[PDB]
């Protein structure tokens, strides 16, 4: 599959997702970006079958940003967690289920705190420190489970993903062609677009 | 399990076992399989034991409400007709196989229902794994005109037929009387031939022996 | 299942095994396989027997609500019922049923309504796992015009061949005579017919 | 189509003391959810200190437990009557058993004895020759039930020192012959009470430097 | 590996105080055609051991012919075949069960159910069971098919266990064995009422029942059972 | 199951889990994975319990015959091929095995091979095999050096496997370390990850995840 | 492919003198991958509590439709859920969807504030109510968990007592299955009080 | 099929066939090897018997039998080279299968190992 | 396929549709069904065409040396050998067969080997797909030592029903005669035997 | 699968091999040599079934040196060939068929030309300019169709594989970790130690 990981540090979600499309014999596209703003703090990523994965990011947003006018005010990540997961779970158990896995990963701007929130296509909702859809996890899980710390700086799990990246370029059967890391904080959403070598 | 029915000069009893079985593991060793369709229609069920109780009540159910409708006593035969016609809808579906069995203003009766919703009348029933170690036993015993007394015998030792003989069924005896004249009498554990030996030991553990990470209260008031 | 109808000088009579199985296990060795539709309107059922029972309550309910409307139903119109049901549901339904019926103008009549859902007016008609061994005798025997006697004698006989030779029949032989005098009940015990 | 296999039920357990061994089993034997046999012992006394049982597909054990058998009578005349070691026996069952790698004999075999130091020994076995050497173990249908407990009451498993906050685990002192009984005893009714393939009887091999001693109790027979 | 196709029903037995009982009806079932009626299943071997097969009918008759063979075989230079060095109801369950457990064992078995009754020469009684699995075992009852499951609870109602082997006689006994005939001449669509029964006895020797029939049948309840449910006359 | 093994400055460091499994069933927390062909040579399991345990207590023999015959202890190369080869012969059966044959001959130096039921066999410096293969390489590779000491390799070897014993829900029981020099291998212990991953979260910090 | 085995986990309750226990693992994973260790199973409604093993999305659904049918309850009838009230509600609600199944093993657990008994039950995916007197249980290692309370269980235990006998028998039932385990928390009921214990265990 | 015992032991406890063999060494041309410090020499002596031979394809004495060991002798030409083909495909497999090639030791004692077979077996001289 | 022997009073008698199909398409409408294993010997075939005549033929080889070296075979023996090949390879032959001869010691003896490969000694027996149709008739007609007439009279009654209700059974019917008079062959043409 | 190119140019033959190694999620070794030399003058490459593929190539090596040795002689490339082409062909219709992927490359020095010999499993042979097996070929027959030339200098058929390697490396779906380089001509076979960035 295609590689979506996610690590919450001290006062930041990153989001780091691979940029290869791939169809059969042919890598179509490298410069994929498998992500969604759901909301001025709220990313969502994705992985999954061909065209589910981008239909259902689309309508996700779509609903947000509905909710967000009517409301003026943004929902906080949890809310926005249990929304996509029910729509997931409902899915499930429908005609021709979606095919998508997704980490969402938000500024909690209530509480101050990020939050990272890993949700499989049956509708499977955890909340975690570090997540990852795929055959990734099966590397950066453990991987993650030796270099985590809580108390991280964003500077530090950047760092932190560099190393799951080399990692997954090392082992993984794929040329998932990098990745595209993002950064949701109390400031919004940025891309790093520095990390084809940081 | 193991469920029959017999009938008696003046009325009709039913009895069953009363394991519960998930594959090879016993779960519940005291179920009570005997349901009621009303207050004098007793019903036994063997297969999917879901099935059995949700078709049991949904029949007690509008039995209930038309008896109220026509201010009569239930009658076997309606239970018999509504029960069929619903496991024949869902063709097999619901994996309901019943002894029914019960007194009303026009008699006793004694009644079979499979899945598929085919019912069978009879004198003597059996139905479950236990089905043939018990037939076994009635078709050993039986004779027309028993007494009440001989009647809860017969079918109490083609319970025990199937308990000892049936790996799936075992523990004890529930029955269910139904004269003619008088209440239901549901004998509820009628035997209890399979009793816990005590147990060679006590293994109360020590307080301390388990290593707790963390405690709290929990906090069930609003 | 050993099942037939046979018309005759008074009427027509029907008759039936008693076993049901289910495998190699007689669920039920006194089945009542005679089934009434109508006062002289019967049926002998073969197949499924959740499918024949609901084929049979439902036509007895459409027989039952014709009487009301437009007084008692020819033997023909009750064939004609079981047929709707059989042919119009063949997909879902394994129901061989032999209908006989005694009418007043129409004396005995035997419809034969096998699988598919057709219909076939007949003197006499078998059917049942176990009718297969006894085509032979009952072509060779077979008369018409027989006295009750004679045609109770033809079945029993049949029937007794068939239960014999068939693992799936057995248990008594059941009859019912349908005549201008009524309706008649018989049955015969294996102690009987087993050593004709 | 021919399938070359069945399951006929059964339980096993080994538990192995400083100075002697045992090797208990029901002795019902079962088809389905018939009881073939009340009594059909399935633990066996194969000469030279080691008694053995082959569980699961019972014409295989039986096929097993006879070569092995036969193989002590041979390792006898090709050794100058040497007398074959618990650990000899091991090593001697793999061979065995992985000869019919590619048709395997369908069963969980354990034996016991006592090593070449006096110690109590028990070795079990995977159907195709996979064996180590253990404390305790449990084969056959409630073989899931029964390792459990064994973990917590044979090697203390999870269980602590009170008062020493989960940090000082139970100290592994060892059981007698008699406390080793009750542990078994106990097994087996708690095995008879929850699988319907477990009961009827249990019949227990103990092994000392003495030889084979053999007890027997009655379990439930539902 | 095959399938059978002519075959014979359950087979019943059980051990009292003097020996052992073994019956078979006389049935060989062609699917659901019950097309033989003279079929012996009981095979006597010698005076003290009887053989009951069930299953399929033309492996049955090859087990015949080995049974008589280890019969010729055993007297071949053996001046104590009728005394000491006769076949002993053991000797021809082993050979049974091994050949069963080898044909299984190469994937063509022989497609029966057996059960060999007898009294051995120290006066013990003998009652083994072997299938086409090459299972084995004893009890004081034994029944194959239909009769394991039907038989057996009436059986063991005389002999629940082993002491009750010698509180049991040969009337008590023979009479439970033709009761649960009759019982599975009831429910089992695959017998017959004609069947053989014989019994080894310690003392009396071997006793061989042919033609015996299934009598005392109740059937007279049928008349009053009418319809399906609601059907009244 | 997870087994690792890799060449470093210090020699060859092997480390394995003791876990047994029949499908989700623990059939055992205390079986030994590791091989001791001779004192120079180590043979690691991960697949069939028996088809391992049986074809590499028969390489032992294999190479014991040819130190008799040879007068001279069998190379790395040699011992992996004969493994190798046998399953070879066998490819198609059913037979099912990752296996790692380390050792250490003055000829060689420090050597691992990795052998398999496929016929697949490969000299290299590092291999995880086994289910949980994969949680050991995240650990294992992202804290290697070819300059380790022998007490940091050991220790990366224990940790690794702890990683995977942990993720993997078909690994775990206790971590079996080695340690191969020219002189053969030395034993470093069986540790329990039932206390090693207490010890082991409380003095690194990690697994920072699970609640203690 | 089988729903009850691709995340794992257990449940277990059981009664004791004026007391009930019920304890779960904190497992989840998919298949080998294990992937969180702090997934609760045990949920409460005012005083009932319920317990939920098997396919994990299910159990976070149906935990949100017992808390929104026991709230509309209460509002209604102005008064919290009692334990036998609410076994029938969970009955229904699973047979509601007899041929489109929660892949679940659904525990409840409870003291009834009126009669101040302690009760617990089981449900099979569809259900079927099981209600034992002593202990029920649910998960990947339920053949495990029957053995250890079949032989460790013992009648009117006191809650300090019952605390021990439950968490050894999930402890080293969970131990000897691939898909349990990974941490676990206790919750010991009295009519006043709740207590709830996370035990230390096998991290493997 | 012919299986004739033909070296066996004679009363004085002789096996004439291999004796006999030997003779038939004695009568070949002459071969030596001396070893030096640094090397090994082998030398053979050429017959005279006839003349006019092409001494390019003429088949030589000295074969080798992998790039690092080579094989000599005196007797039967054509037994010769079914010893040397078989030392051939020998060196080949050892290598194949031990990854390194034959010590002349090994080589040596599997060369003399098919002559002892010979010496031994049914049918064959 | 039709086939049955009956012992009688002389000896015995073979008969025999001459019906071959493949699917719905009559492929021969007067094959000889009887074959001759022997003088006295003869045999009915169903199952395999290919099967029962390479049997057949292999038996006649085994007859005619077993002759060679120790006389005229008993039926017994030659049911025998019918037995050995059809049991022995069992599972790659669909062979059905009937064996009838006339011995002067045994006089007339049937034996039936059905699919499996077992022996059966009967006083007559009827196979075929068409035998089903006449079990019931034959039980209630057949009796021993019928005299010749009364024989092929009943494998004639019993073979046209045969014919009569089964689709592979056809054409004429063929009989065999076996006695100490000799070997006599008797065709039956439909015209007689379709109107009885 | 594996990649396994090749190339005739003027005086030498040139073969690409990937150096990956993997098994299903892991890549086992990025080092590995998909070479046996048969004879001074000729190389076989080979891809395909994972134990096969080398069993192959060690047994066919054997034979070869054999054969030089008995005959004091280098078989010529076609002759080589054939042999291997016979072997295979043997092999497709044995109980368990060898699934291994060949390119011979061979300098005839009786000839003095340099000759690539492609053959599938089956025993299918040919002689081209240039050769590849597996998905390779797919993108590799187009580009050396469009850029090769006959008369080229052993270092323009370098700089045309460096072009072939790199459209692998930016279209394939998976990571080979590169290939390693052999050269053959009338002076033997040498490696390219210089191709991770030629």
């Amino acid at each position: 599959m295609d590689i979506i990981l996610g690590i919450r540090v001290q006062d930041s979600v990153i989001l780091a997702s691979s940029k290869a499309v791939t169809r059969g014999i042919s890598v179509l596209k490298d410069s994929d970006d498998k992500t969604r703003q759901l909301s001025p703090h709220t990313l969502m990523s994705f992985a999954g079958e061909a065209g589910d994965t981008v239909q259902f990011a689309e309508y996700i947003q779509a609903n947000i940003q509905l909710y967000s006018i009517r409301e003026d005010y943004e929902l906080s990540p949890q809310a926005v967690s249990s929304f996509v997961r029910q729509e997931l779970a409902k899915s499930i158990r429908s005609r021709r289920p979606y095919q998508v896995n997704v980490l969402i990963g938000g500024y909690d701007k209530k509480k101050n705190k990020p939050e990272l929130y890993q949700i499989d296509y049956l509708g499977t909702k955890v909340e975690l420190p570090y997540g990852a859809h795929g055959y990734s996890g099966f590397y950066t899980f453990s991987l993650l489970d030796h270099h985590y710390r809580p108390d991280m700086t964003t500077e530090e799990g950047l760092d932190l993903l560099k190393l799951c990246v080399q990692e997954l370029e090392k082992r993984m059967p794929m040329d998932f062609k990098g990745v595209i890391v993002k950064i949701v904080d109390k400031d919004g959403i940025r891309q790093v677009d520095d990390f084809q070598a940081q | 399990t193991t469920i029959v029915g017999v009938k008696f000069n003046n009325g009709v009893v039913i009895a069953a076992d009363t394991r519960s079985t998930q594959g090879p593991i016993v779960a519940d060793k005291n179920c009570a399989k005997l349901h009621r369709i009303s207050p004098k229609i007793w019903c036994a069920g063997a297969g999917t034991a879901a099935d059995t109780e949700a078709v049991t009540q949904l029949i007690g159910s509008n039995i209930e409400l038309h008896s109220l409708y026509t201010s009569r006593e239930p009658r076997v035969v309606s239970a018999l007709q509504m029960l069929k016609q619903h496991l024949f809808k869902y063709q097999g579906h619901i994996g309901a196989y019943l002894i029914v069995a019960g007194v009303d203003p026009t008699g006793s009766h004694l009644f079979s229902i499979h899945a598929h919703g085919s019912t069978d009348v009879g004198y003597y029933l059996s139905l479950g794994s236990g089905s043939l170690a018990a037939m076994a036993v009635l078709e050993s015993h039986w004779k027309q005109d028993l007494t009440k007394e001989e009647a809860i015998k017969l079918a109490s030792d083609a319970i025990q037929a199937g308990i000892w003989n049936d790996l799936g069924s075992g523990s004890n005896v529930d029955v269910c009387v139904m004269e003619i004249g008088k209440d239901a009498e549901y004998l509820r554990n009628y035997l209890t031939p399979n009793v816990r030996e005590e147990k060679q030991k006590s293994y109360k553990f020590p307080r301390g022996t388990t290593a707790v990470l963390k405690e709290s209260i929990v906090n069930i008031c609003d | 299942t050993s099942i037939m109808a046979v018309t005759f000088k008074d009427g027509v009579i029907l008759g039936a095994d008693s076993r049901t199985t289910t495998g190699a296990y007689i669920a039920n060795r006194v089945t009542d396989k005679l089934t009434r539709v109508h006062d002289k309107i019967w049926c002998c059922r073969s197949g499924s027997a959740a499918d024949t029972q609901a084929i049979a309550d439902i036509v007895q309910y459409h027989l039952e609500l014709y009487t009301s409307q437009y007084g008692t139903p020819s033997t023909e119109t009750a064939a004609s019922v079981f047929k709707e049901l059989c042919y119009e549901n063949k997909d879902n339904l394994t129901a061989g049923i032999i209908v006989a019926g005694y009418d007043d103008k129409n004396k005995g009549e035997v419809y034969t309504i096998p699988l598919g859902g057709s219909v076939h007016k007949l003197p006499y008609a078998i059917a049942g796992s176990g009718s297969t061994f006894i085509y032979g005798y009952c072509d060779k025997n077979f008369r018409e015009n027989m006295s009750k006697e004679e045609t109770v004698d033809f079945i029993k006989h049949s029937l007794s061949q068939a239960i014999k030779w068939d693992g799936s029949s057995g248990g008594v032989i059941r009859m019912v005579v349908l005549t201008a005098a009524g309706v008649e009940r018989l049955i015969f015990y294996p102690d009987e017919y087993e050593q004709l | 189509q021919f399938n070359p296999y069945g399951d006929n039920g059964g339980t096993i357990l080994g538990i192995a003391g400083e100075d002697f061994a045992v090797l208990a089993g029901d002795t019902r034997n079962i088809t389905d959810y018939s009881i073939n046999s009340r009594y059909e012992p399935k633990v066996f006394d194969c000469g030279d200190n080691i008694v053995m049982s082959a569980n699961g597909f019972a014409a295989d054990g039986d096929a097993l437990v006879k070569r092995f058998k036969n193989s002590v009578k041979w390792y006898h005349f090709d050794h100058n009557d040497k007398k074959l070691s618990i650990n000899s026996a091991a090593r001697n069952i793999q061979h065995l058993l992985y000869g019919k790698r590619f048709f395997p004999y369908y069963v969980h075999t354990i034996i016991a004895g006592l090593d070449e130091d006096g110690k109590g020994a028990v070795y079990s076995f995977d159907p195709v020759g996979s064996y180590e050497r253990e404390q305790c173990r449990a084969g056959g249908a409630a073989a899931s039930l029964i390792m459990p407990f064994l973990d917590n009451q044979v090697n203390f498993k999870n269980q602590y020192e009170p008062g020493t906050n989960g940090k000082v685990k139970k100290p592994l002192k060892y059981l007698s012959v008699e406390e080793v009984i009750k542990l078994v005893r106990d097994s087996f009714t708690s095995a008879t009470e929850r699988h319907i393939q477990v009961g009827d009887g249990l019949e227990i091999l103990i092994v000392t430097k003495d030889g084979v001693r053999k007890e027997f109790y009655e379990l439930k027979r539902d | 590996t095959q399938q059978p196709i002519v075959t014979g029903t359950s087979v019943i037995s059980m051990k009292y105080d003097n020996g052992v009982i073994i019956a078979a009806d006389n049935l060989g079932s062609y699917g659901s055609l019950l097309r033989f009626n003279g079929v012996e299943r009981l095979i006597p071997v010698g005076d003290n051991t009887v053989v009951g097969i069930s299953g399929d009918i033309s492996d049955m008759q090859h087990i015949e012919r080995l049974l008589k063979d280890l019969v010729t075989e055993n007297a071949y230079d053996n001046p104590l075949a009728d005394a000491e060095e006769a076949l002993e109801p053991s000797y021809i369950f082993e050979y049974l069960a091994t050949v069963m457990y080898q044909r299984r064992s190469k994937m063509n078995p022989l497609w029966n159910a057996i059960i060999v009754a007898g009294v051995q020469s120290n006066g013990d009684q003998f009652l083994r069971y072997v299938n086409l699995l090459g299972v084995t075992y004893s009890s004081p009852t034994l029944a194959t098919g239909f009769g394991a499951h039907m038989a057996n609870p009436l059986l063991r109602k005389v002999v629940d266990r082993e002491s009750d082997i010698p509180k049991t006689t040969v009337q008590v006994a023979e009479e439970a064995i033709v009761n649960a005939m009759r019982v599975l001449y009831y429910r089992d669509a695959r017998s017959s009422r004609n069947f053989s029964l014989a019994i080894i006895d310690k003392n009396t020797g071997l006793t061989f029942k042919k033609n015996l029939q299934v009598e005392n049948m109740k059937w007279d309840f049928a008349k009053d059972i009418k319809g399906y449910g609601t059907q009244k006359i | 199951t997870t087994t690792l093994a890799f060449r470093f400055q210090g020699g060859i460091i092997v480390a394995v889990d003791s876990r047994a499994t029949a499908g989700n069933w623990v059939a055992s927390q205390t079986v030994k994975k590791v091989i001791e062909i001779n004192p120079f040579l180590l043979g690691t399991m991960a697949g069939g319990a028996a088809d391992c345990q049986f074809w590499e207590t028969w390489l032992g023999s294999q190479c014991r015959l040819h130190e008799l015959r040879e007068k001279e202890r069998i190379s790395v190369a040699a011992a992996s091929k004969i493994l190798s080869n046998l399953v070879y012969q066998y490819k198609g059966a059913g037979l099912s095995m990752g296996t790692m044959i380390c050792g250490y001959t003055r000829k060689e130096g420090p050597t691992i091979y990795y052998v398999d039921s496929d016929g697949t066999r490969l000299k290299g410096d590092i291999f995880c095999v086994g289910s949980g293969q994969t949680f050991a390489y995240g650990v294992l590779d992202s804290n290697y050096k070819w300059d380790l000491s022998v007490e940091d390799a050991l220790y990366l070897g224990k940790r690794s496997i702890l990683a995977a014993a942990h993720r993997d829900a078909y690994s775990g029981g206790s971590v079996n370390l080695y340690h191969v020099t020219e002189d053969g291998w030395i034993y470093h212990g069986n540790h329990d990850v039932g206390e090693l991953f207490w010890k082991v979260k409380e003095e690194e910090g990690s697994f920072n995840n699970v609640i203690g | 492919s089988d729903p009850s085995s691709i995340n794992g986990g257990i449940v277990v309750a059981m009664t004791g003198k004026d007391c009930v226990a019920i304890a779960c693992d904190l497992r989840l994973g998919s298949q080998s991958l294990g992937v969180s260790n702090k997934f609760e199973k045990i949920f409460h409604y005012g005083h009932v509590f319920l317990g939920i093993t098997g396919l994990a999305t299910d159990v976070t659904t149906l935990n949100e439709m017992f808390r929104y049918k026991t709230n509309l309850y209460k509002l209604k009838e102005e008064r919290a859920i009692e334990p036998e009230t609410f076994t029938q509600l969970v009955s229904s609600s699973l047979y509601e969807r007899r041929f489109g199944p929660y892949f679940v093993g659904p525990v409840v657990a409870g003291i009834n504030s009126k009669s101040g008994k302690p009760f617990i039950a089981g449900f099979d995916l569809i259900g079927c109510i099981d209600e034992a007197k002593d202990f029920i249980v649910s998960g990947t290692a339920s053949d495990q968990l029957f053995g250890m309370c079949e032989s460790l269980y013992e009648p009117n235990l006191e809650p300090e007592d019952l605390f021990e006998t439950i968490s050894q028998a999930l402890l080293n039932a969970a131990d000897r299955d691939a898909l349990s385990g990974w941490g676990a928390v206790v919750y010991i009921i009295k009519k006043d009080e709740v207590v709830k214990r996370y035990l230390k265990m096998r991290q493997d | 099929g012919y299986d004739r015992a033909l070296s066996i032991f004679s009363p004085d406890g002789h096996i004439f066939q291999v004796e006999y063999a030997l003779e038939a060494v004695k009568r070949g041309t002459c071969a030596v090897g001396v070893k030096g410090k640094n090397c090994v020499v082998l030398g053979c002596e050429r017959r005279s018997t006839l003349k006019l031979q092409d001494t390019r394809i003429t088949p030589s004495k000295v074969s080798k039998i992998d790039s690092h060991v080579v094989l000599s002798f005196s007797g039967l030409n054509a037994d010769s080279r079914i010893l040397i083909e078989k030392a051939r495909v020998e060196a080949q497999s050892h290598r194949l299968t031990l990854e390194d090639p034959v010590t002349v030791e090994y080589l040596t004692r599997y060369v003399a190992g098919v002559q002892q077979r010979y010496t031994q077996s049914g049918g064959v001289r």
